[PDB]
């Protein structure tokens, strides 16, 4: 029956927003990225060599 | 009358992009494992 | 009464999206995978031998 | 008054989906199973004998 | 004015589902029980005497 | 006009399966406790 | 203007369910109590004197 | 026109079962505390 | 244009429930207070001097 | 047309019970602090 | 008038795929346990 | 096209409630502040010098 | 047609109580900091 | 077919609120920022050199 | 027909206050960093 | 009849801003990695 055409990326990337409503998901996406930044900082900051706290 | 509310056409089109992106993610992950193994062998 | 036919995978895999609305679930799926990547990194990074922090 | 018949399992197992809408619950079920796998890995991986990090 | 009759348990137990919609609550109930099993395992597994990791 | 929205018949049928599954879960849990006690006594 | 009468407890306790819909809140209440039991167990179990793990 | 949406009759019937179950939970908890005290005194 | 009159507390306190629907918020309020009690207990109980575990 | 949807009468009746229960909670908490202080002084 | 809103046919079709996928997951998990046991015995 | 006038604070502060419905957000705001108080207490209480537990 | 759904009058009345309660919270917090400083100086 | 014009930032920044309803998202945004402040404080405060607790 | 449901006018007015508050937050944060640096230098 | 409810035009306009902001975030992140490497080399 119906066969989908192969998508071309990044040309077709905008079609993400035909699935994902950014009204609902943009802030959760940005919060998810913030969580990653916090977790990465937690690991790197924990090494005394890689943190600014020198006093 | 699908549980999701998607048409067959929407599900198939969605699946086609999912497979494409998933495939690239897996290829990149495989490359990452290869490099990490060269840098620091495991097992 | 009605007996379901045996599905064929991966041919029938697209039928996931007839159950799971990707409008609702794609971002949670990707966030779940991100959480896995963070947890895997937490375990591996914790080993000093497997992290780049060398200074 | 009305008395329910004894169910036969696994014959009647499909009736779960007459109660639980998989549209809502399939992804949470799979995420719950993922959480179990992460927690099991956390315990087992924590033992140095059972993890691949050997360098 | 109205006085409720004393319930008889377990005879009247099925009336739980007249209050709690299992469509909404069955999966959360099962996830809650899973969480208990994980927490119990975490405590017991943490004792080296009670875990299979022997290598 | 139930709080849940279930009919009496639905609640009773649901309860019957719940009891069946719960019973098997408890029997399996009891077996697990027996085996764990044989492997590593507690108390 | 309108002055409320002093309630009599436990006689008026049933009026909780005129505010709190148990359809929504009974399972969360029971899960909250479960969480308390888990936390209490975590503290008490952590004392080696108060746990059954003796092997 | 209750905040919950329950009738008086529903609230009273709900409360009657709640009290019954709560009472049994408390009796069991009291028994548990008694046994734990015999096994390992506290205070 | 419109200027609000200064409220008198505790006389005007009941007006909280004109903003906050206790149908939605009473159980979350009580759960929040429970969380505080658990956290306070966690800190105090952690001191061996302030806990009953004496065996 | 209240933000909560409650009538004045509902808000006042709710508040009256809240105050009663809150008061008893605080009295019990005060008693608990007194007993804990007798058992193990703090400060 | 099902609690889920699914038809019998939908529930049965859903269950058929669930069973298939579950079965493959369990077979893979069994293989994983076999390999891990060969690599590092437990018990 | 339309240019917004510069707001004057604190005169225009009440306009927060034209954006944020306190019916939805007052309890979450107060819970957020409670969480801050708990976290601050956790840090300060952890210092033995700053806690009342003296026995 | 406010984003919140509140009228101007509701927002202003809400704000007036918020400010009152916030002010008392801050005064109490200031007193708490003063007492804690007398008990155990910091900095 | 349709090609979007390149946005100019910060001129077009106000268009965020055409996507993100601040009625829903302002408090979560502020809570997210609070969480960051708590986490940053947790790391910095943990260093004895950078905290006021001197007694 | 905006995704948010806001009018252009609402979005612009919201943005104007956001910018004002954000600016003051950043100025205060900058002052805090200056003071903390004087108290305890970092780097 | 999109899954998201967005028009093609809305999705494309949204994507155009997303790409712009994402690009600047990545450039800043790249600069941050460069500076951190100068300050404290890694690998
Ligand atoms: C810990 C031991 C090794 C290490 C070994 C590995 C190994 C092995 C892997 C990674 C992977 C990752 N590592 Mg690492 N990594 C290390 C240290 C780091 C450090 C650090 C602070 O030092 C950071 C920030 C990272 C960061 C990363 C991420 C870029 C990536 C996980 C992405 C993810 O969340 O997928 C899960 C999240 C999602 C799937 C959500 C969606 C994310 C996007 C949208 C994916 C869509 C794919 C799409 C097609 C991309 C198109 C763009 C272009 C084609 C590139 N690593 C050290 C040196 N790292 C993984 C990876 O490369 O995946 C490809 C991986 O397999
Ligand atoms: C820690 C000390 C002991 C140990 C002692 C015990 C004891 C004692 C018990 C377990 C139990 C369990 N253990 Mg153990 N266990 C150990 C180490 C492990 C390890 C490991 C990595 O080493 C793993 C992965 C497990 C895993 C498990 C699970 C299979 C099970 C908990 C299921 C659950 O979550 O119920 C809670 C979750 C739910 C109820 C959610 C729904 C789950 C399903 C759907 C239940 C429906 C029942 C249905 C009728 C099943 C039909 C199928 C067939 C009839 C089988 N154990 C060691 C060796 N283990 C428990 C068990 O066997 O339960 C029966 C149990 O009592
Ligand atoms: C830690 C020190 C002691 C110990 C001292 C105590 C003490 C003291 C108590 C417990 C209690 C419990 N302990 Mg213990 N316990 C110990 C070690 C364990 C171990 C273990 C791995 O070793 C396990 C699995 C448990 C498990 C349990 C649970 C069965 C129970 C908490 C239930 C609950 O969550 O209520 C909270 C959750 C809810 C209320 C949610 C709903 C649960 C159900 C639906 C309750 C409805 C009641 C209904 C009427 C039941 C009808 C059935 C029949 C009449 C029985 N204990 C050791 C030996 N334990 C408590 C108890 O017995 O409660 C009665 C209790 O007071
Ligand atoms: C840690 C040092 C001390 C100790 C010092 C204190 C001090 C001081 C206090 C407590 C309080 C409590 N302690 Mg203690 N406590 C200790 C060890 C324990 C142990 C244990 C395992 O050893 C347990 C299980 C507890 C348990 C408890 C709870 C019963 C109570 C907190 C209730 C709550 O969550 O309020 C918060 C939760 C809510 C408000 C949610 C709703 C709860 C119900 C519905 C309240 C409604 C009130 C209503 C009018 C009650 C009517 C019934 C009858 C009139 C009684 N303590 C040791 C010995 N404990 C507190 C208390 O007594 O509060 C009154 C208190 O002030
Ligand atoms: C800790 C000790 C051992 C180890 C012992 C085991 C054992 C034993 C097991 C695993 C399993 C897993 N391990 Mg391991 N594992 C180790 C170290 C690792 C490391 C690492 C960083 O070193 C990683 C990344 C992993 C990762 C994994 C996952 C691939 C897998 C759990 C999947 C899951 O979440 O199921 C739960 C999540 C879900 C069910 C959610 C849905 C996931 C998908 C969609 C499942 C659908 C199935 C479908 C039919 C798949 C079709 C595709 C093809 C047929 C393959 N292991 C070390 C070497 N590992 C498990 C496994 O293989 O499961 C099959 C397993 O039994
Ligand atoms: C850790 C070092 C010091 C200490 C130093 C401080 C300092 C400094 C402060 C506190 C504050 C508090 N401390 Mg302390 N505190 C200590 C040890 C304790 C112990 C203990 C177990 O030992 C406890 C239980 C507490 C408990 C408390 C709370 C009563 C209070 C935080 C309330 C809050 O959550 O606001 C945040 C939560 C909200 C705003 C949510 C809503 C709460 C209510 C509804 C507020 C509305 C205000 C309204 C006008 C009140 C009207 C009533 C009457 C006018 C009183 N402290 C030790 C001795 N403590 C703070 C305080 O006093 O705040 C005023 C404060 O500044
Ligand atoms: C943010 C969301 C809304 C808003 C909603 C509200 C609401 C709601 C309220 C206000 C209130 C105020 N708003 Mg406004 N407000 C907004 C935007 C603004 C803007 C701006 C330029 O954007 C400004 C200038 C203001 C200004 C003000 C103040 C006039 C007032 C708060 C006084 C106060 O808290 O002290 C500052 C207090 C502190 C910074 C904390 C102090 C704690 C101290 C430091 C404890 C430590 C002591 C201890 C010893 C430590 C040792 C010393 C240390 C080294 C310091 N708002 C936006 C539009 N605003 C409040 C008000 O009007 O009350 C009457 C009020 O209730
Ligand atoms: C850890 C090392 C240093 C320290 C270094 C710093 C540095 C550096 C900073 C702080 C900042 C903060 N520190 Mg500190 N701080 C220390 C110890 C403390 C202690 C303590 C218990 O000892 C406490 C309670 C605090 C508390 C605080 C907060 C008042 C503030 C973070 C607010 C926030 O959450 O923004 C994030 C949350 C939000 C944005 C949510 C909304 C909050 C409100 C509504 C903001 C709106 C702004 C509006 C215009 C305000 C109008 C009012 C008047 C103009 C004032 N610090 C020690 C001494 N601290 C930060 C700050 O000052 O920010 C301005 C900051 O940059
Ligand atoms: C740990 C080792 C190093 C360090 C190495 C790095 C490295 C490497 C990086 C950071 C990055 C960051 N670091 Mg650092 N960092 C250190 C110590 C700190 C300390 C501290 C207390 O000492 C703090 C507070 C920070 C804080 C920060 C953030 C400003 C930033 C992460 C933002 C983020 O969450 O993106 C994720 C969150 C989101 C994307 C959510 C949305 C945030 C906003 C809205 C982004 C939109 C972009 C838009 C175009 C901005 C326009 C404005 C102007 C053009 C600037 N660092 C030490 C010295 N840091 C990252 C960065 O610079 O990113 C650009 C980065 O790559
Ligand atoms: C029409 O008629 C109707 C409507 C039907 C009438 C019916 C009415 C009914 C049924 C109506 C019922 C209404 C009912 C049950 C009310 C019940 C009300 C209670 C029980 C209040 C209780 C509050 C308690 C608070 C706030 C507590 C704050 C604590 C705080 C902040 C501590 C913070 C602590 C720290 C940070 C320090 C941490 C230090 C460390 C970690 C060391």
């Amino acid at each position: 029956e119906y066969r989908p055409s192969k998508p071309s990326n990044p040309r077709d990337d905008w079609k993400l927003w035909l699935v994902v409503n950014p009204g609902t998901w943009l802030m959760p996406i940005l919060m998810a990225v913030l969580v990653v930044a916090l977790v990465v900082h937690a690991f790197v900051y924990s090494n005394d060599n890689y943190n600014p706290l020198t006093f | 009358n699908s549980i999701s509310g998607l048409t067959e056409e929407q599900a198939k089109e969605f699946h086609e992009q999912f497979k494409t992106t998933f495939t690239v993610f897996m290829v990149l992950a495989a490359a990452a494992h290869f490099l990490v193994f060269l840098w620091r062998p495991f097992y």
